[PDB]
């Protein structure tokens, strides 16, 4: 399906199931959160993401 | 009071964290009970009043 949606499609669509242990992680992967000290605001923030 | 006690009116954005806003006297037209007379205040008709 994620085979089907991806090529023939004009936006992003995935089709999946759920692990055994919800709300609570995958095994190779990682949640980080890039945090703002100084204040130097949403456009300098965002652009640190990318 | 505004001018003796302050008054938190409403709140603004500080580089980003809100903080509070304080309307109040100077310092020296509210030490020494003579200050008091320096307070006027409007009328209905337009004048003001000690």
């Amino acid at each position: 399906a994620t085979r089907a949606f991806s090529q023939i499609k004009d936006a992003m669509v995935f089709a999946f199931n759920l692990p055994a242990i919800v709300e609570l992680g995958t095994a190779t992967g990682f949640d980080f959160e890039l945090i703002d000290q100084a204040g130097l605001g949403h456009e300098k923030l965002t652009q640190a993401r990318n | 009071g505004a001018a003796w006690g302050g008054s938190y009116v409403n709140d603004f954005i500080d580089r980003g964290r809100v903080k509070k806003v304080y309307v109040m006297s100077e310092a020296k037209y509210r030490m020494l009970p003579d200050d008091i007379g320096d307070w006027y205040v409007r009328a209905a008709d337009g004048q003001m009043v000690p």
